[PDB]
C-alpha cells in the first residue's frame, strides 16, 4: 500500500511568472511541517518570496536542489507524507 | 464583474507584489520609456498590490470596518482594481487601449486623493465609540503603516506612469524621470521646505526662528550632497518635521526674540545619507517618544492633524530608509532622516499578505515576559 | 539537598520576582536597616529570582547547553539556590543566623564574579561550532539580555545587604546608602569614566580626544544636576561608551593629530535625565547600529570583546532608562543615556519566567512580513 | 452529563503573599480558556503579577468583580467547565 503522501507543485507566485529559482531549502529532510511555516526560498527576477506550507506532515525527500535555476510551474520540488514512519 | 470580486482578490492576494529599485526607474524611463512594458507591468502589478493590502483590511476588527469612511475607501478600491482588470485582456500595441489606460490611473489618482484624511476619520469614529483596547489597538498601528506604505507605492507607480506617458506639453520640470530627480539637491529641499513652515510658522505665531545648514561629504570632501530621489518625498518628511520643530521651538521659548536656531546637519558617507534636524524646543519625555509614531494616540476624541510623524516615517522607510527621533527634556530634539545613498540600494518596501502577514492580526492578550511593578509599593520605611 | 533542586526550581520559579524601586531601597537603609528584614525578603527573593532565569537557561537550545562555559554558570546558579535555601527554615532574631547569612552573599558575589566573560565563552563555543542560525539567534539574544539583567539585580540586592550590614566598617562610601547616591554628582561621574577611559586611550594609541561638558537643568537653571543613583552603574555605561567614541574619532583621523572633541550634554527635566556622548568619529551606516547590540555578531571566531554596547544598554534598562545609539555615517555617532529623574519611577526591570516567556524559546522560522527584493533585479533599461 | 467542575483559587504568586487585589479582568463572561492565556491581573504589594489558565476549559462565572481588594490565598475567583454548553 502507497502512504497518504502530499505533493508539493512550484506554483506562480507572480501573475506572469512561468519559471523561477529555488533559492534555498529552510526545511531539511525529515522535518515536521506545521501549516504557516516557511518551506523554503523561491526567487524569480521581480521578487523573493517565502513559500508557506498549506497541509501538515513531513518532509521526505528534495526533487530539486538549492541553487537550481529557472524551474516550471507545476513542477514538484519535494514529498510529503501525513505519517512519521518514514525516518 | 462586480458580483465576482471576492474571487480576485482571493487571486491577486496570491500573488507577491514586486519591490522596484529606484535605479530600475531611473533606467526605464532612460532614453525612450515603453509604455508597453509599463502598461502590461501595471495592468497586472497593481492589481497584486491592491488585492493584498485589501485582503488585510478585511482582517482588522469590525467595528472598525463597520465605520463609513474604512468603508468608502474599501469601495475605491474596490472599484480601482475592477478599472484597472478591465485591462487584462485588452491589446498592447494598440495605442488606444494604452491612452485610455493612463486616463483610468489618472482617474483612480483622483479618486484616491484624500485616502489619508478618511482613513483617519474612520480610526477616529472607531475612538468616537469602543475607545481603546490593546489588542484592537495594536491591529490597527500593524495595518496603517502597511496600509499606508501600500498607498504610497500605489501612487509611485501611477505617478511614474502619468507623468513619463501623459501630456506632452509641459509641466513637470522635467530632468525628471517621472517624479524621480537623479541630481536631487539635498540642501536645496531643506531650503524649500524651511521657506514653505517658516511662512506658516511666521503667521500662526508671528515669530519663527533661522535655520543654518552644514554639510559634511565624506565621499567627496569639497562635493555639494547629491542623490536619485522624488523631492517630494524628501520635502514631505523635511517639511512635516520643521513644523513641529518650529512649534515647539517658539512655544517654549513663550518669551523671545532671541529664538535659537534650528540646525541641519547633512552627511554623505559610502552607504547613507543622514539629515539631521536639531532644534532647542525643550524635548519630550522618553516615555512619550514611541507615543508620538502612534496613529491613535495623536487624534482626538501650525499644527494641524497628528498623523505627520507617522507618515513622514513611512516615506522615509518606503526605499529601505528609516526617521528616527531623540529629544533631550528641557533642552530640545534631534530628528534623524536616513536615506541610501546609492539607487541601487534604494528599493521599495512593499507589505505582502501572507499566512505570515495574517496571524499578526489573530493575537490575543498575553501576559508579559517582565515584571510589571505594583500600584501601591510597600511601603518599606 | 541536590537531589530535590529540580523540585525547588518548579516552586521558586512559579513565584513572580519583586521589583523594587530605588525610593524602597533608600527608605530601607534610612537609620535602622532592619537587618531582619533584608534577611527575611531576600532568603526569599533571590532563590525567586534564581529560579526564574535558571528556568529560562534549562529552555535554550542543547547545543549551547552543552557547552563547558554555560554549565559552569549553570553550577554556580544551582550552589548559590542552595547555598541560600539552607537559610529558609533558620530563626531570625539571632545574630549568628543573619551573620552567617552575609558570609554566604560574600561567597555568592565571589563565585559568580566571572558569570559575564563565561557565558560570554560558551556562545563563542556554540559560534565555534553550529555558527550561525536565525532561530538560534532569536533565543539566544532574548535569553541574553534577561540573563544578564536578572545577573544585575541579582548582584544589586546582595550588594545592598553586604555594603549595609556588618560586611563593612570602613571600606566603602560612608554617605551612600548601599551601593546608591542620593544626591550623585552626574557631572563627577562623567569626568571620572572619561579620566579613565582617556588614561587607557592614550595608553594604547598616545592620542586622545578631550571633553567638552555642557549641562541644562530646565528643573532649576542654574542648579548643578544631581540624582538619586548607582553611580557604578553610571560610570559603567559612560566608561564603555567613551571608550568607544575615543576608538572610533582616534581610529578614523588616519590624517589627523588635530582630534575633534567629545561633547557630553546632561539635561535635566521634570522626568527625564539625558546624557548625550556626541563623537566625529566617522559614524556607522543604520544598517550596523542594530548589529552593534547582538550578542552573536560583536564575537569573533580599549577595544576588548565585544559585550561592552549590550550590557550597559541593560545597566540603563534595569531602572527603567534606556541607552540609544544614532550615528550619521561620515561624520560621527551620538549616544544617550536616559534616566528616570525621579526615583520613584527608578523601577527595577526584572525578567519574569511564565507561559509568555516559554513561548518566546522554541518558536519558527516564519515567512516575511514584507517584500524581499531579488537578488539579481530584472534590467528595465531599454533597447 | 452532570460533571464535578473545575475550580479556580488564588495562588501565592509571591511566596510571602497572604493575600492580592484582584485587578484587571482580562476575559469576560464565556470565553475560551487555553491553558496559557493571561486570564487576570492580580497585584500585591510588591509586584502586578499575570494569572495564566492552567486547566483547559471556559469561564462561566465570577466569584471575585474587578477591583477587589485584599483577597486572601486558596480563594475561590471564577468556575471553569470543560464543555462550552454553559452559554
Ligand atoms: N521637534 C519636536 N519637539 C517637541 N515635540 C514634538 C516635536 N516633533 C513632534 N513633537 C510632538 O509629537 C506630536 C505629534 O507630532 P506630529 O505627528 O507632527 O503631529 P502634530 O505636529 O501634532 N500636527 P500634524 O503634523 O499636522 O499632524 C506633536 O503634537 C508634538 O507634541
Ligand atoms: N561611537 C562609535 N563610533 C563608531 N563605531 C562604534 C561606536 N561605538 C561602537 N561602535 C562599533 O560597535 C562595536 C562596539 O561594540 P561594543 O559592545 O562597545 O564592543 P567593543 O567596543 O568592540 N569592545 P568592548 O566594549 O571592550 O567589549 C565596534 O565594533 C565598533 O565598530
Ligand atoms: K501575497
Ligand atoms: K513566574
Ligand atoms: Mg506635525
Ligand atoms: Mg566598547
Amino acid at each position: 500500500s502507497y502512504p497518504p503522501h502530499m505533493q508539493v507543485l512550484l506554483p506562480a507566485l507572480s501573475p506572469t511568472m512561468t519559471m523561477g529559482t529555488v533559492q534555498r531549502w529552510e526545511k531539511k529532510v525529515g522535518e515536521k511541517l506545521s501549516e504557516g511555516d516557511l518551506l523554503a526560498e523561491i526567487e524569480t527576477d521581480k521578487a523573493t518570496i517565502g513559500f508557506e506550507v498549506q497541509e501538515e506532515g513531513y518532509l521526505a525527500k528534495i526533487l530539486v536542489p538549492e541553487g537550481t535555476r529557472d524551474v516550471p510551474l507545476g513542477t514538484p520540488l519535494c514529498i510529503i507524507v501525513e505519517k512519521e514512519a518514514d525516518i | 464583474s462586480l458580483a465576482g470580486a471576492p474571487k480576485y482578490i482571493e487571486h491577486f492576494s496570491k500573488f507577491s507584489p514586486s519591490p522596484l529599485s529606484m535605479k530600475q526607474f531611473l533606467d526605464f524611463g532612460s532614453s525612450n520609456a515603453c509604455e508597453k512594458t509599463s502598461f502590461t507591468f501595471l495592468r497586472q502589478e497593481l492589481p497584486v498590490r491592491l488585492a493584498n493590502i485589501m485582503k488585510e483590511i478585511n482582517l482588522l476588527p469590525d467595528r472598525v470596518l463597520s465605520t463609513p469612511s474604512v468603508q468608502l475607501v474599501q469601495s475605491w478600491y474596490v472599484q480601482s482594481l475592477l478599472d484597472i482588470m478591465e485591462f487584462l485582456d485588452k491589446d498592447p500595441e494598440d495605442h488606444r487601449t494604452l491612452s485610455q489606460f493612463t486616463d483610468a490611473l489618472v482617474t483612480i489618482r483622483n479618486r484616491h486623493n484624500d485616502v489619508v484624511p478618511t482613513m483617519a476619520q474612520g480610526v477616529l469614529e472607531y475612538k468616537d465609540t469602543y475607545g481603546d483596547d490593546p489588542v484592537s489597538n495594536q491591529n490597527i498601528q500593524y495595518f496603517l503603516d502597511r496600509f499606508y506604505l501600500s498607498r504610497i507605492s500605489i501612487r509611485m507607480l501611477i505617478n511614474q506612469h502619468t507623468l513619463i506617458f501623459d501630456g506632452s506639453t509641459n509641466p513637470a520640470h522635467p530632468k525628471h524621470i517621472g517624479s524621480i530627480d537623479p541630481n536631487c539637491s539635498v540642501s536645496d529641499v531643506v531650503k524649500d521646505a524651511y521657506d514653505m513652515a517658516k511662512l506658516l510658522c511666521d503667521k500662526y505665531y508671528m515669530a519663527s526662528p533661522d535655520l543654518e545648514i552644514q554639510e559634511v561629504n565624506a565621499t567627496n570632501a569639497t562635493q555639494p550632497i547629491h542623490m536619485v530621489y522624488v523631492p517630494s518625498h524628501l520635502y514631505h518628511m523635511l517639511f512635516e518635521l520643521f513644523k513641529n520643530a518650529m512649534r515647539a521651538t517658539v512655544e517654549s521659548h513663550e518669551s523671545s526674540l532671541t529664538l535659537p536656531p534650528i540646525k541641519i546637519m547633512v552627511a554623505l558617507g559610502e552607504e547613507d545619507l543622514s539629515i539631521k534636524m536639531s532644534d532647542r524646543g525643550g524635548g519630550v519625555p522618553l516615555r512619550k517618544i514611541e507615543r508620538l509614531f502612534s496613529y491613535m494616540y495623536s487624534t482626538a476624541p501650525l499644527a494641524g492633524f497628528g498623523y505627520g510623524l507617522p507618515i513622514s516615517r513611512l516615506y522615509a522607510k518606503y526605499f529601505q530608509g528609516d526617521l528616527q527621533l531623540f529629544s533631550m527634556e528641557g533642552f530640545g530634539t534631534d530628528a534623524v532622516i536616513y536615506l541610501k545613498a546609492l539607487s541601487t540600494d534604494s528599493v521599495e518596501r512593499l507589505p505582502v499578505y501572507n499566512k505570515s502577514a495574517w496571524r499578526h492580526y489573530q493575537t490575543i492578550q498575553e501576559a508579559g515576559d517582565w515584571c510589571v511593578p505594583s500600584t501601591e509599593p510597600k511601603n518599606t520605611s
